[PDB]
């Protein structure tokens, strides 16, 4: 069954059918099997050789795309009188629909993610500072700092890494670290031996917390900060394909849905309406 | 990959192996072509 | 000839006369766990006859105005029989699944259910940003039933469901569906408690109907555990 | 030293771009696989998989009753039941399916589909109808002499409960494009129309409406190109508890 | 030259990174090695080494009295004697030890534990324990029927005068991790609890409480992974003398 | 890492460089390549193909009079009938031939050039005349005797209805150069003329003016060198619908 | 090409294969050389 | 690594040789598996 696959089949010429006994056409959808019926028994075809390639379908390209997946604007500025000056982000891949809904066409995956941190400033002018940040890649539930300048910034066994706005935006890859084999996309557990657990959240499949701050020390001024992250997977391996979201997102929590006020994507109807079934939308009028 | 560990490497997008029939027929007995499936 | 069959396990055994082939999950099959993706270290307990067979539950009346119903696996059989036993007596569990829903009614009857194994089924909530509580979701032996069928109470869609392992029971065809479930998990073996698997819906897309005599018409969901193998044996919870 | 020099597109960040990167967790020994069942390693293989096309989405009808087309005993000959507009790429009754959802990540695309529907009536219940895939050109066919000038397929209801009407790949350029424009000669594929062939023919005892449930696959010939954000999905706030995850 | 092009990351400092840099004494002999005692190449070697655990962390107990468990002879049967909380990356019993230090500088943790404990009464002192471990799912055992299902060894006071109870690797993923939570399926390892098996019994002049010290290590089928900064030290000013440095 | 350093030229960007650069679709499939009519590889294949020279290029003539001339029956002997400047690089009959356009997107050439005139009176009118090209140096001729003394080819009316007239390749230098001075000495050309050698003779029902197209392309001993931006196109403001593209 | 996808490659100026017959003597018998055409 | 000095260059880390019992079996006269330690 299993086989190497480079571009689309190719079609053989067919010929008149009347053969007792033989109906391609007829199916049973009760089996649970897709029909099986080819184009060459459905119809007469000619010969065709397909040279059409299916590689950017591969999962690897499908996923394999930096996608943001965090944005945060805070105040950097003296605070003596709210993110001052730095930020924690508990990381987590639910937050922007894009990345969110793609992922979820799968059930389980496993793969290495790539970091890229994108910074930007604006004064609240005499210019831009050239402003040194640290981001430092702290453990599920572990340790985070609470000032600008507490001690935990050290970094003896966190990794961190130190970038410039005026750098190129920085990167790393993050490898599989899940404790199991692969990523839970989906989760229909509880994470807890007692039974007042959050529902559908794995504790297994987040990744971490990314403490951001400002090394410098603040100026004279203020400015507002932004700093952007996006992940791409790669090294993909993808496991049972899922039914698609149709309903918009809710909470980063949880699938819980509403739908549109009125169609497309409603709870009542995904599909837009027409006026009835022998209505042709967008009906040639010649 | 000038990199030690391995996970760093760049993408691998050459895996074109296919077996869609686990997902369009997953049945215990195969159907075969133009025979009545019941 | 694909369209009897005789499925037996352990002291059970059960036929039909009108199936339609049997579903293969992803065309795999159940096994038990080779030394090579092994984690816990302790001899399991591999009770064969005593779990691996057909445990039938409740049935349920398709009606009308039926929306649909579903069961989780483990949790349904979670306090049946000697499944129930190890799994209330062991840390850890693993096995496959041979599920066998049954409904027959009349050839003056109409109607057509979607039979499906959903892995991971993670349910949502309707109108809430809160997440599903513990008794909405561990149903146990009874099961529980979709608010939402059209969106799977998850926000996606049943009419993409077909991509999960399943099969169909239409009354003019057959009477009854049958699907057979490995290992589903991104470990080798996990807390029965906790975590479900798999998640059997039943679903009538094409409503119960007939002119005939009105009769109640049940539906009856028959699963027997393959493979079983339990770990971390302790007292029971 | 090595003389070098940089060019242009030196320092940018293409969010498409392929590299490798430094290791943020060095000797980092990821957990072994272990083998999973239902693979997956290339999207052409989910939309092989055939799903439930919303033929019914009409006012009136609300939810499951979207996905099925009811056709009753009628009282005239040659009746026409339904149509169905065939652009994979805009929003219709082909648009939530396995093979639309993740076409929509697409702008092209090349290949056979493929409807196969299921009569979901009684066993007693009986008919003939005739599927047919007429290839663009003009207005959608309306009366059963011409539309089955086209491709097509009787539908005999019997023991073997479900027809399938090909789709060939027929068209004048290798792929077909969305465009948003839905009559252009790049992006309209046709129309499909289904009209009785007899009747539908049913005893007193077996309802004289019956249901039928239409899928929709890619064959593998099927080809899908020019990745892109899909339109089904959007955002117009932060997600509830999205901030929490900086608190 | 050569044309090139700066990548994403370029120019970063990565405290993880891995390169080699200018050397600062060009030309520079480093002293010849010597042959010292004590070489470790690998952390599992030092947790592999049994360390004491403290048992006793208990208010009205101080220093060393944290450190040994005291037993008594028993008016009743099958007594409880004490229990051991098993999260090697929380703060309990099990958190000074060499395991525990170590480990607590990562964040994933796989691999059995052994317990061993020492009976330091005196020689006319007899007495059998029975020490159980119970995977994770419910609520601590309290009375002996109960604990006596799970893993465990009975103890004879003798000759030999340690005993090990193994904390077999019993978990459904690869590996445990620590997130401050403990009561997560992925983090709790279950419990340990000691009753006796038939009780502690001394002539006259023997004391009549007896002290145990119970000591913890992995074994080498241990594995940790990603590390962290460790929660067990910290700094909120300068300590005394840096500022000196500058001086 | 390696010790590099930036040559002067980094960073820029030069409109002719030759560079890999990211692909913005990585794993896009192009479409298979289809045999079509017509390919050409190298643009002097194109200028070898003639074209219509304008020479008819005066006050009074509209459209597609310019490109004829009309010749009439003489009274009087050795008449002068027409002259063409012969610079390919500036306006006159010559810049809008495919050979003209084409080279006019460079500045140096060098190569033979071939004029053929085609004669379109009747077939009872009979003729010949005398094509002569002239070298650079001197005035333009105005006498067949002088004219005579160059390089040229006597043209007699009959069936094969055109004649060639060879410009080969005369010059000092190479390649000859735009500069904008048609008087140039690496520039100018010389000159072509063309006088009667006997006269225009026709019967009474022929008409007795008639025309002449003549042609103009390169040999294959033809080259081209410094692309330079076409003086023959230019814009002032946006294109009409140009603006609407942001809209 | 460090590229994975080929045609993100460097120009290609080598195709020096011409066919000028094509627009100069597209007719269908051909023409010899001093042999009056007609 | 092109710096001439050899400790200039990058980490090693490919040592994984090991011998625990150094540290957790220093006894003289070495312990049988299930025979009694004294
Ligand atoms: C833009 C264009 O060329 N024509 C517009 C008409 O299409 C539009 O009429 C409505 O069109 C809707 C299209 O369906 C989608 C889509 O864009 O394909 C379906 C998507 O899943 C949906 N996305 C989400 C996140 O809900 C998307 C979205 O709702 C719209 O883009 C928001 O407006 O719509 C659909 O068929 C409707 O039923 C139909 O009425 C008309 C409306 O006046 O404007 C035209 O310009």
């Amino acid at each position: 069954v299993e086989s190497i696959i480079k571009t689309a089949t190719d079609t053989v010429k067919s010929e008149i059918n009347a053969e007792l006994g033989v109906v391609p056409s007829l199916n049973a959808v009760e089996t649970g099997a897709t029909s099986n019926t080819e184009p060459e028994e459905a119809i007469q075809t000619r010969t065709v050789i397909n040279q059409h390639g299916v590689s950017e379908t591969l999962v690897e390209n499908f996923l394999g795309r930096a996608a943001l997946v965090s944005k945060k604007s805070f105040e950097y500025k003296n605070h003596a009188s709210t993110h001052k000056n730095f930020f924690k982000w508990t990381i987590n891949t639910k937050s922007f629909v894009q990345l969110r809904r793609k992922l979820e066409l799968f059930t389980y995956l496993r793969f290495d993610a790539e970091i890229t941190i994108l910074t930007t400033v604006a004064v609240n002018y005499m210019g831009l500072p050239d402003l040194t940040l640290q981001a430092m890649f702290v453990p599920t539930g572990a340790l985070t700092p609470k000032e600008q300048d507490s001690f935990h910034w050290q970094s003896g066994s966190n990794a961190s890494v130190f970038f410039k706005i005026s750098d190129p935006p920085a990167r790393m890859t993050i490898p599989f670290m899940c404790i199991n084999s692969a990523y839970s996309v989906f989760y229909d557990g509880f994470a807890g031996f007692e039974k007042n657990g959050l529902y559908g959240i794995n504790p297994a499949d987040t990744i971490g917390n990314l403490c951001v701050r400002i090394v410098n020390e603040h100026q004279p001024v203020g400015f507002t900060v932004t700093v952007r992250v996006y992940m791409k997977p790669k090294h993909i391996k993808a496991w049972a394909p899922r039914p698609p979201r149709t309903m918009p997102y809710m909470s980063i929590a949880n699938a819980n849905y509403k739908g549109r006020d009125t169609a497309p994507n409603t709870l009542n109807a995904i599909i837009g309406n027409r006026a009835s079934v022998t209505t042709m939308p967008h009906n040639i009028v010649t | 990959n000038f990199y030690k560990d391995s996970y760093a490497a760049s993408a691998s997008k050459q895996d074109f192996s296919q077996d869609p029939s686990k997902f369009t027929e997953p049945v215990v007995e195969g159907l075969k072509a133009g025979a009545p499936v019941l | 000839s694909d369209r009897v069959l005789q499925l037996k396990l352990g002291n059970s055994a059960i036929v039909t006369q009108e199936a339609a082939n049997y579903c293969c999950a992803y065309g795999e099959w159940p096994n038990y766990l080779p030394d090579h993706e092994a984690v816990a270290i302790d001899k399991p307990t591999q009770p064969e006859t005593s779990t691996d067979r057909f445990y039938t539950l409740r049935s349920v009346k398709w009606e009308s105005n039926s929306t649909g119903w579903w069961w989780k696996l483990p949790d349904a059989l979670n306090n049946i029989g000697m499944f129930g036993q190890n799994v209330q007596y062991h840390y850890l569990y693993r096995s496959g699944f041979l599920i066998h829903v049954q409904c027959n009614a009349t050839k003056f009857h109409q109607g057509a259910l979607l039979v499906v194994a959903i892995p991971e089924h993670q349910r949502g909530a309707h109108d809430t940003t809160t997440s599903p509580g513990f008794n909405d979701i561990m149903k146990g032996e009874r099961g529980g039933t979709f608010n939402h069928p059209y969106v799977l109470d998850d926000g996606t869609s049943i009419a993409c469901a077909t991509i999960f392992p399943h099969q169909w029971i239409n009354l003019r065809t057959n009477n009854s569906a049958t699907i057979v479930l490995p290992w589903m998990n991104v470990a080798p073996m996990d807390f029965p408690l906790r975590h479900n698997q798999w998640t059997l819906a039943v679903i009538p897309v094409v409503p119960l109907g007939t002119r005939t005599m009105s009769s109640v018409v049940p539906i009856t969901v028959s699963i027997a555990p393959m493979c079983c193998e339990f770990n971390g044996l302790r007292h029971a919870i | 030293g090595v003389p070098t020099y940089l060019l242009p597109g030196s320092g940018q960040f293409l969010t498409t771009d392929d590299h490798s990167s430094a290791p943020v967790l060095p000797c980092f020994n990821p957990t072994p696989e272990m083998h999973i069942p239902g693979q997956i390693r290339n999207m052409l293989e989910m939309i092989q998989v055939e799903s439930m096309m919303e033929i019914n989405n009409t006012d009136g009808a609300n939810g499951m009753e979207r996905l099925r087309v009811d056709i009753s005993v009628q009282a005239d000959l040659d009746q026409l039941l339904f149509n169905i507009p065939l652009d994979i790429q805009l929003d219709g009754p082909l648009r939530n399916t396995l093979v639309g959802n993740i076409s929509r990540y697409y702008t092209h695309w090349s290949g056979s589909l493929e409807m196969t529907f299921m009569f979901c009536g009684s066993f007693m219940a009986t008919g003939k109808l005739i599927l047919c895939y007429t290839p663009p050109g003009g207005s959608c066919p309306t009366t059963r002499e011409t539309a089955m000038l086209g491709t097509h397929i009787v539908w005999d209801f019997g023991l073997q409960s479900s027809i399938t009407l090909i789709i060939p790949w027929i068209s004048g350029s290798h792929y077909r494009m969305f465009n948003s424009d839905a009559k252009s000669t790049n992006a309209n594929v046709g129309y499909v129309t289904c009209f009785m062939q007899t009747n539908l023919i049913v005893p007193s005892e077996s309802s004289d409406t019956c249901s039928l449930i239409g899928f929709i696959a890619a064959k593998d010939d099927f080809s899908l190109r020019l990745m892109r954000d899909s339109p089904d999905i959007g955002q117009s706030n932060h997600l509830h508890g999205a901030e929490a995850a900086y608190q």
